[PDB]
């Protein structure tokens, strides 16, 4: 029944501010408290903030204390997260979450009922990604991974690009057998790298051409690198 | 801080249990929820108030609590149960928020084990010419999708400049992974040998490379 849709995520520099929004639908928004939770790449869930149904109680994790502010607008069934003084360590996928308990305002002058949240996250959105980095937009350098029963592996290293993602094809999409493109790794340099690999008949080498087609929209680049036996 | 083991595995139809152990301040007099999370989707409430389920989550899932150590249990394991599971407690009692488990990855052994094939590429001449050096270790055709990688330079363990990806499913439903070792051209040239050692299900497969 209930639906939550986060927006406002992107790539930003440390020290700047960014506001996230969550559009709630198909339940009585004004009657429920709400939560923000984040998951940094390849890690667990980490609670960031909560707000009670009447918006009178606000709670934050000590890691975001003083920097983040949670708010709501019942008129728009929207939950907000104002993130100021952003740090690289704030990089994560941010989820909006509804709290299970429904309340009816019991104290007025508008509602300022102080009954807090129960803390059971009964509905979650798909989340919005926030990336905080000192890096600037940069297309990849593409380096060949040369080969050398009756099979050989070859690929291309797509290195030092920012931000995600890159896409990879082989021979303009005519070669799709045995191809595997790996997830990206984040180097200490703050630039991403990944690799794509294909296994091909060792017999065809020296005659058959294999081209790695790399695309990085953020920097508006298309690279077509040849990978030969050498 | 709610601590869970990193992983658990079992064949289909079998039962697994995931424990969430914590202190007496967080757990002890607070209820415990459980959340399922499939990587490409929104997290999902499985259990709340220790043992209650928000249907239609099936009774194959059950929760319990032993003073200060909650336990999720999953019977009749099926493919669709493969996900990350987290416990969580709310201790705004007062002013302290929610805490989540660490948590735990559930694997369903749905095919026989396959040993990894290891391919180690040295740095390309083109890369050295760009004043960089990267060893690329590609691992393929293994199941289950879990491995650890260890790099060595002249038989000595190397941790610096190492990056590894979490195993991803190939088109043939086995897994692949990748690991990188970043060096300078001088480093690459100043050692006689480098090796990528992949451990999968207690056994190791190793490849070595050297300048020329």
């Amino acid at each position: 029944q209930a639906i939550l849709v986060e927006s406002g995520g992107g790539v930003v520099q440390p020290g700047r501010s960014l506001r996230l929004s969550c559009a709630a639908s198909q339940f009585t928004f004004s009657g429920h408290g709400l939560h923000w939770v984040r998951q940094a790449p390849g890690k667990g869930l980490e609670w960031v903030a909560s707000i009670s149904f009447a918006g009178t109680k606000m709670d934050y994790a000590d890691s975001v204390k003083g920097r983040f502010a949670i708010s709501r607008d019942n008129s728009k069934n929207t939950l907000y997260l104002q993130m100021n003084s952003l740090r690289v360590e704030d990089t994560a996928l941010y989820y909006c979450a509804k709290d299970m308990r429904e309340y009816e305002c019991e104290y007025w002058t508008p509602c300022i009922d102080r009954r807090g949240v129960v803390g059971i996250f009964d509905m979650w959105g798909q989340g919005t990604m926030v990336t905080v980095s000192t890096a600037s937009t940069k297309g990849p350098s593409v380096f060949p991974l040369a080969p050398s029963g009756g099979t050989a592996a070859l690929g291309c290293l797509v290195k030092d690009y920012f931000p995600e993602p890159v896409t990879v094809s082989w021979n303009s999409g005519a070669l799709t057998s045995g191809v595997h493109t790996f997830p990206a790794v984040l180097q200490s340099s703050g630039l991403y790298s990944l690799s794509s690999v294909v296994t091909v008949p060792s017999s065809s080498l020296g005659t058959q051409t294999y081209i790695c087609n790399v695309n990085h929209k953020p920097s508006n680049t298309k690279v077509d690198k040849r990978v030969e036996p050498k | 801080v709610l601590t869970q083991p990193p992983s658990v595995s079992a064949a289909p139809g079998q039962k697994v249990t995931i424990s969430c152990s914590g202190s007496s301040s967080n757990i002890g007099d607070n209820y415990v929820s459980w959340y399922q999370h499939l990587p490409g989707t929104a997290p999902k409430l499985l259990i709340y108030e220790n043992t209650r389920r928000p249907s239609g989550i099936p009774d194959r899932f059950s929760g319990s609590k032993s003073g200060t150590s909650a336990t999720l249990a999953i019977t009749g394991l099926q493919t669709g149960d493969e996900a990350d599971y987290y416990c969580g407690t709310w201790d705004v009692r007062p002013n302290r928020g929610a805490v989540f488990g660490t948590g735990t990855k559930v694997t369903v052994l749905g095919q026989p084990k396959a040993n990894p094939t290891v391919t180690l590429f040295p740095p390309s001449s083109e890369e050295l010419q760009a004043n960089k050096a990267t060893l690329v270790c590609l691992i393929s055709d293994f199941y289950p999708g879990a491995v650890t990688v260890a790099w060595k330079a002249d038989s000595s363990p190397v941790k610096a400049g190492v990056e590894t990806t979490t195993p991803s499913k190939q088109s043939n439903n086995k897994y692949a992974a990748s690991s990188y070792l970043s060096l300078t051209p001088e480093q690459w040239k100043s050692h006689r040998s480098y090796s990528c050692q992949v451990t999968h299900e207690g056994s190791t497969v190793e490849k070595t490379v050297a300048p020329t």
